[PDB]
């Protein structure tokens, strides 16, 4: 008989501990694995695939239309859309990125925001996208917007433009749930010159917008998502 | 040290440290180079 | 290993113009469109490994049984004299949403079972009860009374632990195929009325609980909580996360007149 | 002078040419291949009809109009009646296959509109009834007709609400599945190569569909002034590397 | 004194765990082993011995007669017997194979079904046995039956015919307790030409039928058999 | 047609033994080419020699 | 590691991995070859 002493914590059950256990089914042989395409190893692998952002959130019931950012022909100087960058809330929240970020407490890294244009091929347009780093207000006019991170996008044969929100930060991690100290800025978009439709054409054209994370990205300290809850256990 | 005979009884696995998003982010048939035009 | 240093650019080589119609997400970085400085990652992505993501215990089931005089009870099962549970991971939604981020999943399970007792009406004391949890694979005789021959469990794994304590054991991956299907767009056969979606491909066994103790003078409520931890995880084919609420074990169905899941802006598209 | 843009796919006795492609997607970066022995279970030698089943079948055409919500086809169902592919299907106990899907929609440089073409492995549909109502067989086996998401709820059928993918997930996130867009201004076809994806090495072709192909208008069709307000969309699909096993009497399936 | 911590599960009794225990009889010397023919090591060794199937189940109390499949002289085209292949139920259930399969939850593998003919030596017959893989109905006529796995048996000097039900399956394991998704097919038998008795002879002749497992076979995940139960403990 | 128009046609060859196809479904099950009208103005379909007998009569 | 002195006190035995059905499936005195006639 070897002398032992038990410490504080004996008998506790910590849902996060990782130890060995007896197998209830001694000697059982599991089914062989066969090959299946698509294996995922890290959630970091999947948040780099871009998905659509319901940017046009202004509706009243969920609709395919809140994915469409409208553009008006012949407007000059004006603003196309605006949003803050609380990736865990608001427009971002239902996107795959938003949806995964919510399983973690802290995030750090660059984001990739792209816009794909869908107007007739014989039209043309020049837009400016601007990222405003924390510390200033959402820009109120392009002059204000153009003094921060921006890209003049020229609509052409190449249909999409990929803007990166480079990680601009004092503190090396931000909270995924919106927090002030930790806030990330604003994203706005304005006409640089203006949309022009060809003859025989009319109305609004739309941009689709996507979001995905750069390879830069870090997420840490897992927790429970506000995105799902329940009141009684389900049954069959 | 495993104290038990069966493999199911061992602790959690250890980090894939595999990581290759290209099956998801770039499943295109003809390879796209960043910087070269998307559609030629 | 996060950003390299990059300076002004005036090229014919534009990495930021792409064609999303192709289905790719081109790997664009901060340094393709602003001037950057070197910085290192200092991070590995350890805690986002799927083994880590699915590897902590989650509550998967709460049931309850009571110790009371079975004298004159015509239906033990019905008096909660004993109770079964056909194992599932899709009845309490927290773990369910996590698993259904994948289509096929393969793992060993580690179960922890916590049992606590309650004595809601006048008792002199708290008795000390031993619970028996039997693993009943499909085809085994199922308990009919709380003290049937079934409980002999001569070939069926069973664990005996005390109420207030915890029991813990681990079961290998018992799926019939190579992975468990998180989803299945099929039937068990080409029947015109057979159930859709629910499949044995997911079946993980089933478990029956009872108190071994005979009855004392008062009644004792024992409530069982089953926790499940995936170990040795393998997951294939990522899918879109669950947006609407769940209604049933094993079907994808969402409730009617549900509410808009996308938050409406308080303001314009232009609003911050 | 090769462009990403022009392409030719020859499979069996049938060829497709597109002069306005946008590359092609190969699901999960894997190309269809036959079933290796190391992965095999059934001891039966399999049958590989080759060129008589691995050719291109063009399903009947759809009509995109400003009110369209989107269409959904299931595989191998959509092909249950095409030539010898279909016969083989009803006659063997088990079968396995990959596909090349080519979705076509041409317009002019004055039109606008953008379709999402996506392949979803194991697309289990939801009942519009809620609760645990099931979706009857016939409803998930529309055949070449596919399911029309702008048709009315029917009884025993699935829900046809587009912002929810017919299953409780948001349209916006379908992009995690192999997919390609058809943006009239860019593109005129979409091509996806689908490797066989299952948790078993070979399965039944009638009780289980392993992918749904979905074509969904996202930016509404907008025709030039006084143009007819609609465009046809055509889907052509070719089984590839098909294998059938366990031949016998010929399945009888509901309806 | 070495510091320890006890984990969840301490003190539990798992009937399937395998550990060391003190011997109550320290130093006792067991009787020597002598040699005994017949040692069994695996249940897989014994399920390969064939045993008779009470195929003729149509009686009302157990009788030697339900082991006998009758044959009629001069019938043409017709069907001799039919059964599904739920090895854990129905005809199979009392056979040694059926009886062991019931101690496990899953089975996979090939089955060997043989028929031994017992009619007068001067008679003759040609039968067809057909295996119908899952997915079709039990065949309704030989035409239907002959399109699946089959053997034309010619009754001769060699008295028995061994048909194999080769493992035809998507899923690599089936349930021993009958389940749909997991179902294995049907087995039928028909006259190929017809039984012919010699002169001076009359009546029915019978076939005996056996079942055993091929070396192919796998059984896993042990459990309790529905084949035995009790209401009070027995005594001497 | 004008350069700013577009069209997709299917040409089908039906080998001896069946009737002239009556609808595209019927037509598409034999030798066929989906032609996409583009910059490249012509499409060349080949009627590959499908035959039991190695020569046919010109009349 | 055995902690106890007696052999009865050790854990379960380890798989025979013996397996030879012929004492049960083919106890015939003159050897039968599959494919050759049963009765000559």
């Amino acid at each position: 008989g070897l002398p032992t002493t038990t410490l504080p914590g004996s008998g506790q059950f910590l849902t996060t501990d990782d130890r060995q256990s007896p197998s209830a089914l001694p000697n059982y042989e599991p089914t062989p694995r066969i090959h299946i395409p698509g294996k995922v190893h890290n959630l970091l692998e999947i948040i780099q695939v871009d998905t659509l952002i319901p940017m046009n959130n202004t509706h009243t019931k969920d609709e395919v239309n809140s994915y469409l950012i409208p553009l008006n022909a012949n407007r000059q100087n004006e603003q196309v859309f605006g949003t803050n960058l609380f990736i865990g809330d608001g427009v971002f929240k239902t996107t795959l990125l938003g949806e995964i970020v919510q399983y973690y407490t802290h995030w750090s890294g660059s984001l990739r925001f792209s816009l794909m244009y869908t107007g007739p091929a014989l039209s043309s347009a020049k837009l400016i996208l601007a990222y405003t780093p924390p510390g200033a207000r959402g820009p109120q006019d392009r002059r204000e917007a153009m003094l921060g991170t921006h890209v003049v996008w020229d609509i052409g044969l190449q249909s999409t433009i990929v803007m990166t929100i480079p990680w601009t930060s004092g503190v090396q991690f931000r909270y995924t749930d919106p927090d002030t100290y930790t806030s990330a800025g604003f994203l706005s978009c304005w006409y640089q010159t203006s949309l022009i439709l060809p003859p025989e054409t009319t109305g609004q054209v739309y941009l689709l917008s996507f979001i995905s994370a750069c390879p830069d990205f870090k997420l840490r300290l897992m927790k429970d998502t506000q995105t799902i809850s329940q009141t009684v256990a389900l049954t069959e | 040290i495993n104290y038990y005979k069966d493999a199911a009884s061992t602790s959690s696995a250890g980090q894939s440290l595999s990581m290759d998003p290209s099956k998801f982010t770039e499943p295109v048939k003809d390879l796209m180079l960043k910087g070269a035009p998307a559609l030629n | 290993t996060a950003s390299i240093s990059s300076g002004p650019k005036h090229t014919q080589k534009v990495p930021i113009l792409t064609a999303n119609e192709t289905g790719a997400t081109m790997p664009v970085l901060p340094s393709d469109s602003i001037e950057t400085r070197t910085t290192y990652m200092h991070f590995n992505g350890s805690e986002t490994d799927v083994e880590c993501f699915l590897g902590r215990a989650a509550c998967v089931h709460v049931t309850e049984i009571q110790n009371k005089d079975a004298t004159g009870i015509d239906n033990h099962r019905e008096a909660k004299l004993f109770n079964d549970w056909k194992i599932n991971l899709s009845s309490l939604v927290q773990l369910r949403k996590k698993l259904e981020l994948f289509t096929y999943v393969r793992f060993d399970s580690e179960y922890t079972i916590l049992a606590t007792a309650s004595q809601p009406d006048s008792a002199n004391y708290s008795s000390n009860l031993v619970v028996q949890a039997m693993y009943v694979p499909p085809g085994a005789p199922n308990p009919k009374e709380w003290d049937d021959y079934t409980w002999q469990s001569a070939s069926n794994p069973s664990v005996f632990f005390k109420v207030g304590d915890t029991s813990r054991f681990s079961v290998p991956y018992v799926g019939l195929a190579s992975a468990y299907n998180c989803f299945y767009d099929g039937y068990s056969h080409d029947d015109a009325e057979t159930q859709y979606g629910i499949t044995v491909l997911a079946h993980m066994g089933s478990m029956a609980f009872r108190i071994v103790n005979e009855h004392d003078e008062h009644k004792t409520l024992v409530k069982i909580r089953v926790y499940h931890r995936a170990k040795h995880v393998e997951a294939w084919i990522p899918r879109a996360p669950r947006a609407l609420p769940y209604t049933s074990i094993g079907r994808t169905n969402y409730p009617k007149n549900t509410e808009p899941v996308i938050k409406k802006r308080k303001g314009d598209i232009k609003s911050y | 002078g090769y462009s990403d843009r022009v392409q030719q796919i020859t499979l069996g006795n049938s060829t497709i040419t597109t002069q306005e492609a946008a590359n092609a997607v190969v699901c999960y970066a894997e190309w269809p291949e036959y079933l290796p022995d190391v992965d095999a279970s059934d001891v039966n030698k399999t049958s590989k009809p080759d060129t008589s089943v691995c050719r291109f079948y063009t399903l009947d055409s759809k009509t995109w109009t400003t009110g369209s919500k989107g269409w959904c086809w299931k595989l191998p169902d959509a092909l249950k009646d095409m030539g010898v592919f279909g016969q083989n299907m009803f006659f063997h106990s088990l079968g396995r296959s990959g596909y090349t899907v080519h979705v076509q929609c041409n317009a002019t440089k004055f039109h606008s509109g953008c379709l999402l073409v996506v392949v979803i492995p194991e697309h289990q549909l939801a009942s519009h009834e809620g609760g645990n109502v099931s979706v009857k067989y016939t409803f998930t086996h529309p055949g070449e007709r596919g399911i029309d998401l702008s048709s009315a709820n029917e009884v025993g059928g699935p829900v046809k609400d587009v912002l929810y993918n017919m299953n409780g997930t948001l349209l916006g996130n379908l992009l995690i599945f192999p997919h390609q867009f058809i943006n009239l201004r860019t593109n005129n076809t979409a091509t996806i190569v689908i490797p066989y994806i299952n948790s078993v090495p070979i399965d039944s072709m009638t009780r289980h569909n392993n992918v749904s192909l979905m074509v969904i208008p996202i930016a509404p069709l907008t025709v030039p002034t006084g143009a007819t307000p609609s465009l046809p969309i055509t889907v052509t699909i070719a089984p590839m590397c098909t294998e059938f096993s366990g031949i016998r009497s010929k399945s009888i399936v509901p309806q």
